[PDB]
């Protein structure tokens, strides 16, 4: 794939991806780019969806495809291990959940974006992940679970 | 004091009764997390929708 | 003077029109704004189920 770290005094807290369309980076983190043509990006704030300007011309674009709605319950390709549920994230085991890992995609089978993570280091004996989903026809929806610390 | 006791004692009628109805509005469905509730009873005749 | 002057014994029935349409429209133009603002709420909660 093609995601991107943000870089804070040298280290990292946070990771940005890409869609065909518009870039995405989320808001609780903050940092520079490690990109020369990424340094142009008109960054600007947004509400809970999560919405970046994504001014990126035609010279990288269609990196990821976007996966409609009817998404089933089957096998997905998350970075570190695989989620398999549709209406919430399936629990993940212990160990992931750390930090500064924010916005990691989570593919598909046929390498297409389907959520982006935002929250949830830690709940208990399992891991909810806090991901933004398209509901029925691609309308972006925010879900959270109850008292997920930002991540 | 007659009509602040009439008014008193069916005031507490309401709650006895509403209440009651209210806790049998939405007990079938605690019990079914994964049913979705009819649009009409999640508004207008009972008071708590559809939450997550 | 035989009368008694009031604090509206100068407004004419035009020069209240005016107040009426002042008051009326830009007042309602809040409650145009104050209405917006509860029906997307309406409809981003249920984008959310």
């Amino acid at each position: 794939d093609k995601t991107f770290p943000i870089m804070l005094n040298g280290q990292v807290n946070g990771y940005a991806c890409v869609v065909g369309g518009r870039v995405f980076k989320p808001l609780h983190v903050e940092g520079r780019i490690d990109n020369e043509q990424l340094a142009a990006i008109k960054l600007k704030k947004a509400s809970i969806y999560d919405l970046e300007y994504g001014d990126v011309p035609q010279c990288m674009k269609s990196d990821t495809l976007q996966y409609t709605s009817d998404k089933p319950p089957g096998f997905y390709n998350w970075h570190h291990g695989a989620v398999q549920y549709e209406n919430n994230r399936f629990t993940v085991p212990r160990g992931v959940g750390g930090k500064g890992d924010s916005g990691r995609p989570i593919l598909d089978n046929k390498g297409r974006v389907v959520a982006i993570v935002l929250g949830g280091v830690n709940e208990g004996s399992r891991t909810a992940l806090s991901v933004v989903t398209w509901n029925q026809k691609g309308v972006t929806v925010k879900d959270t679970p109850e008292g997920s610390e930002p991540w | 004091c007659t009509c602040v006791a009439i008014i008193m004692v069916s005031c507490v009628t309401s709650v006895w009764l509403l209440c009651r109805t209210r806790n049998l509005c939405i007990t079938p469905y605690k019990l079914a997390p994964n049913a979705q509730v009819p649009i009409l009873l999640a508004l207008l005749c009972c008071i708590k929708p559809t939450r997550a | 003077a035989q009368h008694t002057e009031s604090f509206t014994s100068a407004i004419s029935a035009t020069a209240w029109s005016w107040i009426k349409v002042l008051v009326g429209g830009t007042s309602a133009f809040i409650v145009l704004g104050l209405i917006a603002t509860a029906v997307v709420a309406l409809v981003l909660f249920f984008h959310r189920h």
